[PDB]
């Protein structure tokens, strides 16, 4: 079980692509960024992670990802947290429309994050299996504090549950 | 008075009650059409005793969704038999109405 | 090569959401549908198949299929298309929402295929390698009447190309 | 007036051409504001002709563009002995013709 030990970073990586308030008022030309787990994790003193199986896909866009949305200037302004990250194995193109279609203005402290293959997602187990051996990840949550995993859990049932993996259950921990 | 089918045996033996007429509304939890039908569900099963009334989330008891190829909600099935007569796609209440009263 | 070959549909399927016009209109609740690209095939006389490397990137987006949409009601009125499939490894409500986003209203004719692992684009040699054993489709266009590939080209270089696999391409050989 | 650099070999003869600025103008096909500062930089290049102008196809050369961190078209980089002095993100014609002006 990963709480109370170091953030397993390794040598991961994931690809987003930035939003910036001049976006959805001008035109603007971005592409994906790579960022090292291992670096997020050393320059952000608190870091929210939560893992959504499809991006555009009802559970996640109805009941799971608004509540972040909703909570991100009390998670950041009262809470301190640095970053949060919502990681999917879905293209960083479709990661961000997602995210814009949610009215994510501002990626400075949310970034919806492509973990390719699932390779991240898998390492800590909270994968899930959909067949032939393709991985989507599971839904699930997590609280890194100095590079350290306060909070670490994952839904049994991502078909019906956002439980332990809402941003409530968050909220409790830190 | 709708009874949620929470596995593929409480779905099996709901069918397998025989002989009168069995309907089942596949629905999903963020599906804001399922939310609107289902207390117009509960009044239709009050009205028409003679028939059992069922509700199944997609997402919980997905295999059997597949099998009766619901690919949209709310879509009631009615079952006779076991074997399905007709079914109903959206929240149309009328409609609905329409295929428990000639079904019952 | 595929060309005057009978469509290698083997035991290959994909998933899509179906659009109807009822949508952008009223509220709708559509779940994927699992497709035999076999049974595809012999229900439709004329069918055209097109690779997207990604749900919202950039060049698909601006340059590759909206003519697809452009010329759809062309392709079924005049040439008699029965089936556009534009097909991409992305997930099924991610491809459903880049089809919206794109203005398609009715599947009908046209469809956004998930193709999961990218297990039938591999099968024909279509894919994209992007690292560590991740496969996205390359892009590229086809043509299958009654069941034989009258036309078949993936591009080379699909960073810069849209040639052989735009809608263009595809109405010289229709 | 401003050369298209093609391959990673085309980007370091540029870059090695050394002693007076290089401008590189990092685009896309696909980009509204590519297309929109494309004239801009063809004018500033007849007018600043103490400096060499170019660009390049950041999906062509996607090598070239990720180890020069472009995440956003336009970015004008400015180099000196083949060491980027600085850039300017966006089509903001003002801001680069300063940046060329206090760097040729």
């Amino acid at each position: 079980d990963l709480v109370n030990k170091k953030f397993p970073a390794g040598d991961y990586k994931f690809q987003y692509i930035a939003i910036s308030q001049s976006d959805a008022d001008s035109e603007s030309c971005k592409m994906p960024q790579t960022v090292e787990w291992s670096k997020l994790i050393s320059e952000n003193k608190k870091v929210i992670i939560t893992g959504a199986p499809a991006a555009f896909s009802p559970t996640c866009t109805v009941s799971h990802i608004p509540g972040y949305i909703n909570y991100l200037d009390e998670l950041v302004k009262e809470k301190e947290v640095d970053q949060v990250i919502v990681v999917t194995v879905d293209n960083p193109f479709a990661n961000q429309a997602w995210a814009k279609s949610l009215g994510v203005k501002d990626t400075t402290h949310i970034k919806f994050a492509s973990d390719p293959g699932c390779a991240f997602t898998k390492s800590i187990g909270f994968e899930l299996a959909v067949g032939d051996g393709v991985y989507w990840s599971g839904r699930w949550a997590m609280v890194v504090e100095n590079g350290i995993v306060t909070y670490a859990a994952k839904e049994t049932n991502p078909g019906t549950d956002v439980t332990v993996s809402s941003v409530e259950s968050v909220l409790a921990h830190l | 008075m709708v009874t949620q089918l929470k596995s593929a045996s409480e779905y099996d033996s709901a069918l397998a009650s025989g002989d009168k007429l069995v309907v089942v509304d596949f629905f999903a939890t963020w599906c804001g059409p399922s939310k609107m039908i289902a207390p117009m569900i509960e009044k239709f099963a009050e009205q028409y005793s003679d028939a059992a009334f069922y509700k199944l989330d997609v997402d919980e008891v997905s295999d059997v969704a597949q099998k009766a190829e619901v690919s949209s909600m709310p879509t009631l099935i009615f079952y006779k038999g076991g074997k399905e007569v007709t079914r109903v796609v959206g929240a149309n209440p009328a409609a609905i109405k329409q295929a428990i009263a000639s079904n019952v």
